[PDB]
């Protein structure tokens, strides 16, 4: 195996470099712990209007004001 | 049922292969100096 | 008022390509132990004017063209796509601010080969037709590699807007995270404009040999405008400058200096290497450049995902 | 309906009548077929962008690519014809009458 | 034959693109979302014959939203009558239809 | 007369089709198709389809018609009444439709066509901070998994088929 | 008068433009071509005069016949001269192009290239030095400078 | 309107320059030339390699068109599916390139 | 010596500096002494049209401040 790898590194370095880059690109997202950060960065972008909900009488988790403590927070994106 | 129109129609070949029915030549002029006549194949 | 802007865009292009011919002759001459033109004007500053007046009063060839429509139309399309292609350039503010300026420039790059094709067809010599076919094949192959490299770099950028490239390069240049793409982009733009060591029609025929002195001059103007604009595009894409919204002249001077250095690098490359063969440059593209382009495209697709480095859409 | 719908449908109709009446060549008929595909592209994207059908905007690109792939196949067949009789005339493709 | 592989296997391959009132990126609505929604909730599960004979009103409304035949027909009638009365001299355009309105915002 | 701009462009579009429906020569037919493609790109540009118009310029004209003319240059060796006749005929019928629909504002051949401008059927709203057609195309990977799979398999099969059938052996 | 002055200045302008941008088409036949390339060398440097190196025959102004013109070669030279755009000039360099030189009495040598093409400047030598050929080119520039085409057109 | 004006200005400058270059020395008085290239009498032979690289360019251009909207598509919410489909598209492009490589497709125009 | 090529590069640099400076000065002159507004999406165009409709001059660059309210 090591003789073959040195042989192709001797004859065709371009293909070896291309295959190494492709393998890194295909195995690295599954190992880096920053993909979830990309996911919730793309989730937190407000493209649409956050249309309010009618207060039936029992919604303790939803806030009543934008500056209320309820709702999702964004301190992780502020720090990262 | 042959008619006048379909009188020259020949039967197809048994293997259904028909007879297949060149080398390019260039002349580089004297435009030291040399005249070359080249025969290519692509 | 806007036509004044259009004229101040398009007339300095012609002045710049005439003095680019002068600068090419001088810089090429000084690199091989001699001088360039310094007799016609003070340090040869009147050389392009004399060349233009000489070329515009020479007798036209009047070749026996099969078609006169394509013969007329090829310089028309060449000059039109040379001059139209300068308008979305953010220097630092573009003439026409468009959402998809990169795609616009790629579309005109793909469209520019019809001048070569019609020039090859209109000439009655079939050897010129063969040379035009080879030039067309080279141009479309390097069009493919240009498109893939541009796609990966813009995926780092995040949008097709050309003015956003100044914003995304405020901290550091894009030649630092994308230097293999930078090298391959530079070679691809070198081979796109039939520049040495990728020109073939000069070596053993040309497609535009049958044109008169005037139409040959117009083809020369189109090619040199393409060279200057391609260097400006490389400067904007990889070597962006510091932009101050209150003093745009800082950005103008900076990217002008950088694009001048890149054009001098083009002339420098012209006087250093022997000519490639046709099959050798096909081998360089299809067996060397393309696998690395696809690998780096996969890498630049996956890299912002795994690094939380996705750029904004706007 | 709108005026441009009439114009695009008329363009499709004249390209169809151009395809159905071969003159001498086969490349001309192939060009007529690609003109038909282009008119289909324009009609489809006009209808899609008029009604703000968001997802359907992915469609005409496919309508290009597949049909464009077909065009490549057609060109190859023409070349094979040009390898046999030396020309792309349609009056040489009559070996199967008998 | 129409082998419903998708409904048997529970997979989704092209149902997201079949209709216009489906789920869209960024919840972008089409111009005829309500009309097609009403037609679909009428004709669901009653068959094609009952669908084409029972809620022709909803289908006519959806087709009118889609192509706008009657709207531009009414516009043609209004513009033609306005041009005829302009030629006959019995009508003039108001200042707010001439370009001196100093509009709302 | 400015408000009919798309309609005006559409005239040139169908005019360009009579450029190659008459089939004068593959080079002139290709030129007519190039003009028609540019005009159609302008037409879809006036409707908001910028990416699709640049798809027309990048892939149809610069990608496929280049190969069509490139193969044309390997045939129809360089050196009629019918071409001019059908060109004149098609132009006459086309201007007949133009005159009739500009006269009575409502014609019919197969469908009922209206004589007003194209500007009437436009939308009065705003799309916000995104282009709807741009995200519709961008949903090719998020939503169109099956379409991507079948298109990629088709292109790979097409490559195999093309290099197989021209071997001749 | 006004018109005579105007055509004189226009003739001077076009004469300067034609004489300051000479594009030569050499004929690499014999020894004199090697001396021509020695004139194109960095020491003498024709290119600083606006005289480019190895221009195409389809766009060139002046033809430099440098070498021996044989009987087997002369129709090609005449074809090249006939396919050159006006205004055109011919410079004969070396004894072979002038009058045959060493091979004047040969059976297969054209005794002078003036029998085939009209020659403007005769450069003598065997080979004439690179300074001599540069001097001949400068003398051709002087000959172009004193042209009077527009004056003849206005006077006729 | 600005883009149309710029296009018309570039086009009219181009045809003015072409007309000037093609007609200004036509008014001069000169002498005409006879109606008469290495392959004047020989016909042009077909070469399969140029047509093959043309169709290869066309197919790679179509897959480039498919791969193009990735900058817009990277801002999605199904990031795993988008990454998988992008990698699959480029992998199929590389597979087509390698299959053309192995079957002597890139021969003598490599 | 090598610096005799510098007049040509200076002329080229002037000719390349001209279009950017001209475009910036034209944009500042034609838009009330400020940058030309970028309208890449429909929301920015809606804002620009609102300023044009609220200015009373039919010029979007005449920005009405806090003096225009009660
Ligand atoms: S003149 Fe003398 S140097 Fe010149 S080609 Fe003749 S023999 Fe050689």
């Amino acid at each position: 195996v090591a003789a073959f790898l040195k042989n192709v590194w001797a004859k065709e370095p371009v293909l070896v470099a291309s295959f190494a880059i492709a393998g890194l690109a295909v195995i690295l997202p599954t190992l880096s712990p920053y993909t979830k950060y990309s996911l919730m960065i793309n989730r937190a972008t407000p493209y649409n209007y956050p249309v309010p909900l009618r207060d039936d009488g029992n919604m303790p988790d939803v806030p009543s004001h934008p500056q209320d403590p309820q709702g999702p927070s964004l301190e992780w994106l502020k720090r990262l | 049922y042959p008619t006048k129109e379909t009188a020259h129609w020949k039967p197809p070949p048994w293997n259904d292969v028909d007879p297949p029915k060149s080398n390019l030549t260039l002349n580089f002029g004297p435009q030291g100096v040399l005249r070359l006549v080249m025969e290519l194949s692509g | 008022m806007f036509m004044i802007n259009v004229l101040t865009l398009i007339i300095p292009i012609l002045l710049a390509v005439a003095f680019l011919t002068l600068v090419e002759r001088k810089v090429l001459g000084y690199m091989q132990f001699r001088k360039g033109p310094n007799v016609v004007g003070p340090y040869g500053l009147l050389q392009p004017i004399a060349d233009a007046i000489k070329l515009f009063i020479k007798e036209p060839l009047r070749p026996a063209t099969s078609s006169i429509s394509m013969f007329i139309l090829a310089p028309i399309l060449a000059l039109t796509l040379a001059l139209t292609m300068w308008i979305p350039l953010p220097m630092p503010y573009p003439l026409i601010n468009m959402n998809l300026g990169v795609l616009f420039m790629l579309a005109m790059s793909s469209l520019a080969v019809y001048s070569i094709l019609w020039s090859g067809w209109a000439s009655n010599s079939k050897y010129a037709l063969i040379g035009a076919l080879r030039a067309v094949a080279q141009t479309i192959s390097y069009e493919v590699t240009l498109a893939i490299i541009l796609l990966s770099v813009l995926l780092m950028n995040g949008s097709f807007t050309l003015s956003t490239l100044i914003i995304t390069q405020e901290q550091v240049w894009l030649i630092f995270p994308a230097w293999p793409l930078a090298m391959m982009w530079f070679i691809s733009t070198l081979a796109e404009t039939n520049r040495a060591p990728f020109d073939l029609t000069e070596g053993e025929s040309g497609f535009n040999v049958e044109y008169a002195a005037g139409p040959f001059a117009l083809f020369f103007m189109a090619e040199y405008a393409n060279i200057i604009m391609m260097n400006i595009f490389t400067t904007t894409l990889f070597l962006g400058a510091f932009h101050n919204p209150y003093m745009p002249e800082l950005y103008t001077i900076n990217f002008t200096i950088k694009s001048l250095l890149l054009s001098i690098t083009f002339l420098w490359i012209r006087a250093s290497y022997p000519r490639f063969r046709y099959d050798q440059l096909m081998h360089l593209l299809w067996k060397n450049f393309l696998p690395l382009t696809l690998a780096l495209c996969m890498w630049h697709v996956s890299l912002p995902i795994l690094l939380s480095s996705i750029p904004p859409q706007t | 309906m709108s005026l441009v719908y009439m114009n695009i449908m008329m363009a499709f109709t004249v390209s169809l009548t151009g395809l159905l009446m071969y003159r001498s060549h086969l490349m001309s008929s192939l060009l007529c077929l690609e003109g038909m595909m282009l008119s289909l592209f324009i009609l489809a994207t006009l209808m899609i962008l008029n009604s703000h059908f968001t997802l359907a905007s992915m469609m005409p690109i496919i309508l290009l690519v597949f049909a464009a792939c077909e065009a490549a196949l057609g060109l190859s067949l023409l070349v094979m014809v040009s390898n046999t009789y030396g020309t792309d005339y349609v009056q040489n493709l009559n070996l199967l009458q008998c | 034959p129409f082998f419903d592989v998708q409904k048997k296997l529970g997979v989704d391959l092209d149902h997201w693109m079949t209709i216009q009132s489906a789920e869209q990126p960024h919840r972008i609505p089409a111009r005829c979302h309500a009309f097609e929604k009403e037609w679909i909730e009428c004709a669901h599960g009653i068959g094609s014959i009952r669908a084409e004979k029972e809620c022709k009103i909803e289908f006519e409304d959806f087709r009118e939203c889609l192509l706008r035949q009657k709207t531009m027909k009414r516009l043609n009638a209004i513009k033609r009558q306005r041009d005829k009365l302009i030629k006959e001299g019995k009508y003039t355009p108001p200042p707010h239809h001439s370009g001196q309105e100093d509009l709302r915002p | 007369m400015m408000t009919y701009i798309v309609f005006i462009l559409s005239i040139i579009f169908v005019m360009g089709f009579v450029g190659f429906s008459s089939k004068p020569s593959p080079i002139y037919g290709g030129l007519g198709l190039i003009v028609s493609g540019g005009v159609g790109c302008g037409i879809v540009l006036n409707f908001g389809g910028s990416f699709l118009g640049l798809m027309v310029f990048l892939i149809y004209l610069g990608g496929m018609m280049v190969v069509f003319g490139y193969t044309t240059a390997m045939a129809t060796e360089q050196y009629n009444k019918v071409v001019l006749g059908t060109f004149i005929t098609g132009l006459l019928m086309e201007f007949l439709m133009v005159y009739y629909v500009l006269k009575d504002k409502e014609v019919e051949i197969v469908f009922k066509f209206n004589g007003m401008g194209d500007w009437v059927i436009y939308d009065t709203g705003d799309s916000g901070f995104f282009s709807e057609e741009a995200m519709g195309i961008a949903a090719l990977y998020s939503y169109g998994t099956w379409l991507v799979i079948v298109t990629g398999w088709s292109l790979l099969i097409g490559v195999v088929v093309i290099m197989e059938i021209t071997r001749g052996n | 008068s006004r018109g005579e002055y105007v055509v004189a200045k226009l003739d001077d302008l076009i004469n300067w433009a034609r004489r300051s941008s000479l594009w030569p088409m050499t004929f690499g036949l014999a020894c004199c071509a090697v001396e021509m390339m020695h004139m194109a060398a960095p020491r003498y440097d024709m290119d600083r005069f606006g005289v480019v190196f190895r221009a195409s025959p389809r766009q060139s102004d002046v033809m430099i016949v440098a070498g021996t013109l044989t009987n087997k070669m002369a129709p090609a030279l005449r074809k090249v001269y006939d396919q050159m755009p006006e205004p055109r000039y011919v410079v004969s360099m070396g004894s072979c192009a002038n009058g045959g030189g060493y091979y004047h009495y040969s059976y297969s040598v054209v005794r002078g290239c003036d029998r085939i093409v009209p020659v403007d400047i005769y450069v003598p030598g065997c080979p004439p030095t690179a300074e001599a050929l540069l001097y001949g080119i400068l003398q051709l520039q002087k000959k172009i400078k004193r042209e009077k085409r527009l004056r003849i057109w206005y006077r006729r | 309107m600005n883009l149309m004006i710029t296009l018309l200005t570039n086009f009219t400058l181009a045809t003015l320059l072409v007309t000037i270059a093609f007609w200004l020395p036509q008014l001069n008085v000169y002498s005409e030339k006879t109606s008469p290239d290495p392959m004047g009498s020989a016909r042009l032979p077909f070469s399969m390699k140029f047509f093959l690289v043309a169709i290869t360019f066309l197919l790679f251009d179509l897959e480039i068109a498919l791969l193009l909207p990735l900058p817009w598509a990277s801002q999605t919410t199904n990031l795993n599916t988008m990454l998988t489909m992008a990698l699959l598209l480029i992998f199929l492009l590389a597979v087509s390139l390698a299959y053309e490589w192995t079957q002597k497709g890139l021969e003598w125009t490599e | 010596m090598w610096f005799e090529v510098l007049p040509g590069i200076a002329v080229m640099g002037v000719c390349l500096f001209i279009p950017g400076m001209a475009t910036a000065r034209i944009h500042r002159f034609s838009n009330g002494g400020r940058e030309k507004r970028v309208a890449h999406y429909s929301y920015q165009w809606y804002l620009m049209e609102r300023d044009r409709r609220v200015s009373g001059v039919n010029r979007y660059y005449v920005s009405k401040g806090l003096e225009n309210i009660d």
